[PDB]
RNA sequence: CCUGUCAAACUCCAAACUUACAGACGCUGUUUGACGCGGGGAUUCCGGUGCGCGGGGU
RNA sequence: AGUGCAAGAGCAAAAGAUGACUUGACAGUGUUCUUCCCAACGAGGAACGCUGACGCGAAAGCGUGGUCUAGCGAACCAAUU
RNA sequence: UUAGGCGGCCACAGCGGUGGGGUUGCCUCCCGUACCCAUCCCGAACACGGAAGAUAAGCCCACCAGCGUUCCAGGGAGUACUGGAGUGCGCGAGCCUCUGGGAAAUCCGGUUCGCCGCCACC
């Protein structure tokens, strides 16, 4: 299980690239989702590649973004352990970031909007210009490397 | 192009490798297709008659019926559907 | 005319004779020079010029290039000298010229060119030890008459 | 062993090559059987521009009506060592050519599974030479 | 053979035992295949149909065993042809098989040979086969009537093997009055 | 035998890639009716630029 | 190699050669594709059927001209069946 | 299949080569022209009739890789080329990095001297 964020806009992106970030769930520039990793999946941050930020997150990290971000499939009711508790099938929100990244359910499936939409990163990002291993912030990332991401954009 | 012949352009396409040249085994010219059945579209460059049109092949049809020993395929061209009149020659079995 | 005009690579590959007429002739003279009957493994020192871009070289440099090479190497090893330098190339592609403005404007064939890569050897010369300074002078030579600048490459002698 | 490699005669064709007939009628009643006409192909400057057209004639000989021509036409020529083909076969002079063979050739000239012959089953000159000397005659 | 240009026949072209271009079209006709072939010995006769990994044979009859019904005579002849039709026809009667088109192979089309004769029989057990009477022997060669007349000719006997010294085409008669009985264990 | 070079109108080879059909995942539709069909009304048929691949031409 | 003619393509117990017989280069009416990729548009064209009448072949079968892609023409009026 | 018929795939099956196999069995070569049929001339072939002989051909069986072909391992090569991205380099033709793919020639060692279906048959 993978953490995608659209770190580019869709201004001059080519439009098979901009089709499919929507098909992942994700319409807006810090948008974030979360994908499994399946050959289907993989074809496809494959192809976004290039205007996106993914990799696995840590449980911590990601427990820290769910609750700070995640949404339900309506409203702007906040998603802690309580909520979580007496709408998912989880005991608080430790249990539903466990079984996100072993890939045993889905946001959506739980009634969660599958978009985290996060704050811009403080302190800013390494560039979208260049790839993680020439010291930008674009491509595929560290199991660190993501969490400093997605930490930053809390 | 030079020309607008319906042979126009397909001087590979129609055209065997040296090895595969001369006459082609009977056995695929009789074989007999089912209504529904999934075909692919390729035209046998040893087999002169009951030919499609070249613009056709790589295609892969349905068939839906036989005018002779002719087959009729249907086949979606674009987003327009045609019906294709075809010999078992000129068609292989999907999957 | 100008070498500006005609050393890029910038036209599909124009060869097909069976399709072009009027080609003029190449003004090479010779490929094979100094002593062509002995072999080349029969030296110890192989010195080569190295084309260090991808250029197209009209057959008026390449003779005019082999010639101040070859003529050198005449010079300082005599007329029978112990040495066989080799053009590798050959000026396969066919050169036009629109010489009506751009109106019916595919010119009309005015020469031939050989296609060179980086990196390629467009001469190799075979000497003894003892005139591996004078073939390195006569590729010195020769690499003032082509369009890239080029590596005078030894690719055998431990003789140094 | 030797009974199914003992040479034979395939056929024996006395021919005529004229290039414009006449000569038909001495075939006839010199080897037994009728004659066929021959004709040609491609236009000659010698005045053969018709193609297909009569120029010569031939007979093909096999069985008695060979041997009984052989026993009086091989005395009237002067046989040699480089007149013989790498098959075992010859030709001399109105020309007469003799095609010999080993038993099982009908392999090669039927239709049903035809195949051909084996270079080790096939006749050689000399072996040819020999049997034929075998018979009435001197060879070189 | 050659190189990698080099175009080699299909294998039973290469043998020169099939003819393609005849085999096309007798599998247009959807019916299945009365192969009719010979040997120097003896005559055979197959119903062939079209399958998935080759040919499937769903009745057929050699001459050899031809004499399992009371047949002493040669295999090789008119009424040995016939009769081994006569007998794979019957068969093929009753395996479900009602037509077919004869396949003669490489043999020729000659009239009043032995592959028509071949083509009678299987006609004659009930199979409807396109044909042309006038291309087939007439009945008392097929019997073996010519045969009979030869040995007429004698002063030296035809058979080796003691089977008759003037021959019975008779017998023929009676070998076929056996097949067309009802009974006989096919 | 050896040795030196090529091909838009060559090919014993041969991609990336484009493409037909189907399944799966995704997305989407069944009160926002998709897909499709029928009808009314257009405007439009001087384009331009960047990038990639081009063809002509210094 | 040959296969009438550009070029590319097809063909070897043939689609080529020879021989013989024959006139299907037939009448009527369609299906489909093409012409016009997608995507509407005529004449023209081709593939594939049916009805009728035929040629050849033992028969399957082949023949709706020439192995395939060029060789073509509206309304009005005239002549013709 | 102790030798057969019809095939599918259509060279992994081609080309070339070595060895072995047939009393009333098989396929052949073979023997022979009264007939059916046959040759623009030849019972050569085609067609018919038949066994005195033979296993030399063919065919069937076993095996060889020199040529050709199929596939595999390592090398060439993650090279050549390439879909996506870059305020990366170069006067420029052009190159590079990241991401996703990925040859060809050739070398070397293996493989391949057909596989499979139906019917018949000591
Ligand atoms: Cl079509
Ligand atoms: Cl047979
Ligand atoms: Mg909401
Ligand atoms: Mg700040
Ligand atoms: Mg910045
Ligand atoms: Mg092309
Ligand atoms: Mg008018
Ligand atoms: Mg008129
Ligand atoms: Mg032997
Ligand atoms: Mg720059
Ligand atoms: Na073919
Ligand atoms: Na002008
Ligand atoms: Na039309
Ligand atoms: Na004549
Ligand atoms: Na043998
Ligand atoms: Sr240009
Ligand atoms: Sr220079
Ligand atoms: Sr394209
Ligand atoms: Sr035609
Ligand atoms: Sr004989
Ligand atoms: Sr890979």
């Amino acid at each position: 299980m993978h953490a995608l964020v659209q770190l580019r806009g869709e201004v001059n992106m080519h439009t098979d690239i901009q089709d499919t970030l929507e098909m992942l769930n994700i319409h807006h520039v810090n948008h974030c989702t979360l994908v499994p990793e399946t050959d289907a999946y993989r074809g496809m941050v494959a192809k976004v590649n290039d205007f996106v930020a993914f990799g696995e997150p840590s449980q911590e990290t990601l427990e820290t973004v769910l609750a700070t971000r995640a949404e339900p499939l309506e409203g702007d009711a906040d998603v802690d352990d309580e909520w979580v508790a007496e709408h998912t099938d989880y005991d608080d929100i430790s249990g539903l970031a466990f079984a996100l990244l072993s890939e045993e359910t889905t946001l959506r499936e739980q009634g969660l909007s599958p978009t985290l939409r996060l704050h811009p990163p403080r302190g800013g990002h390494d560039g979208v210009k260049h790839p993680v291993k020439e010291g930008g912030q674009l491509g595929k990332h560290d199991t660190e490397g993501i969490d400093d991401l997605l930490e930053a954009m809390r | 192009p030079s020309s607008n012949g319906p042979l126009e352009g397909t001087r590979g396409k129609l055209k065997n490798k040296p090895r595969d040249r001369g006459t082609s085994p009977p056995q695929r010219a009789v074989e007999e297709f089912d209504d529904g059945e999934k075909v692919h579209l390729k035209i046998d460059p040893s087999v002169p008659n009951g030919r499609f049109h070249p613009r056709f092949d790589g295609q892969t049809g349905t068939v839906e019926g036989k005018q002779g020993d002719a087959y009729k395929v249907d086949i979606v061209d674009g987003g327009k559907e045609k019906t294709i009149i075809v010999t078992a020659a000129h068609l292989r079995r999907q999957e | 005319k100008p070498a500006s005009m005609y050393r890029d690579i910038d036209k599909p590959a124009y060869t097909r004779r069976e399709y072009i007429t009027g080609i003029p002739g190449s003004k090479i003279a010779q490929h094979k020079m100094g002593r062509k009957q002995k072999d080349a493994d029969d030296y110890p020192v192989q010195i080569s010029l190295i084309v260090e871009e991808t250029v197209q070289l009209r057959h008026g440099s390449l003779e005019a290039s082999r010639l101040s090479a070859n003529r050198h190497l005449i010079k300082e090893l005599g007329e029978e000298g112990d040495y066989k330098m080799t053009l590798r190339k050959f000026p396969h592609q066919v050169l036009r010229e629109n010489k009506d403005g751009m109106r019916a404007a595919f010119g009309k064939i005015v020469g031939t060119a050989a296609r060179v890569q980086a990196g390629e050897q467009l001469f190799t010369a075979y000497c003894n030890v003892e005139d591996a300074e004078h073939v390195k002078e006569a590729f010195r030579r020769a690499y003032n008459k082509i369009t890239p600048s080029c590596r005078i490459k030894v690719e055998r002698g431990e003789e140094l | 062993f030797h009974e199914m490699r003992e040479p034979r005669i395939e056929k024996v064709v006395v021919h005529m090559g004229i290039g414009h007939a006449n000569a038909e009628d001495i075939l006839g009643e010199i080897t037994g059987q009728m004659p066929v006409r021959t004709k040609a192909k491609r236009t000659v400057g010698e005045f053969d521009i018709r193609e297909g057209d009569p120029i010569g004639a031939k007979v093909t000989l096999r069985d008695e009506m060979a041997e009984e021509f052989l026993q009086t036409a091989l005395p009237l020529a002067e046989l040699a060592t480089s007149q013989f083909d790498d098959t075992g076969n010859f030709s001399f002079g109105l020309d007469v050519t003799v095609n010999l063979v080993r038993p099982g050739y009908r392999v090669a000239k039927r239709d049903k599974a035809s195949r051909s012959i084996p270079t080790k089953h096939r006749l050689n000159p000399a072996d040819a030479v020999a049997f034929i000397e075998s018979t009435y005659d001197v060879e070189v | 053979a050659t190189g990698p240009r080099y175009k080699v026949p299909m294998r039973r072209r290469r043998e020169a035992r099939t003819d393609y271009h005849q085999r096309l079209r007798l599998l247009k006709s959807g019916k299945p295949r009365l192969v009719a072939r010979k040997s120097n010995k003896h005559v055979r006769a197959q119903l062939v149909t079209l399958g998935p990994n080759g040919d499937d044979t769903l009745a057929s009859a050699h001459s050899s065993d031809l004499a399992e019904y009371g047949w002493e005579a040669p295999t090789g002849n008119m009424p040995s042809a016939y009769l081994t039709g006569l007998l794979a026809g019957l068969r093929a009667q009753e395996a479900g098989v009602e037509e077919a088109v004869l396949d003669i192979g490489l043999n020729s089309p000659t009239p009043g040979s032995k592959v028509f004769a071949i083509q009678e029989g299987a006609i004659d057990a009930g199979l409807d086969i396109p044909h042309n009477d006038d291309v087939l022997a007439d009945w008392q060669r097929t019997r073996g009537a010519h045969i009979a007349e030869y040995d007429e000719q004698l002063e030296e006997p035809l058979y080796s093997g003691d089977f008759d010294a003037a021959d019975l085409p008779e017998h023929f008669d009676e070998l076929r009055e056996t097949l067309l009985d009802g009974d006989i264990e096919l």
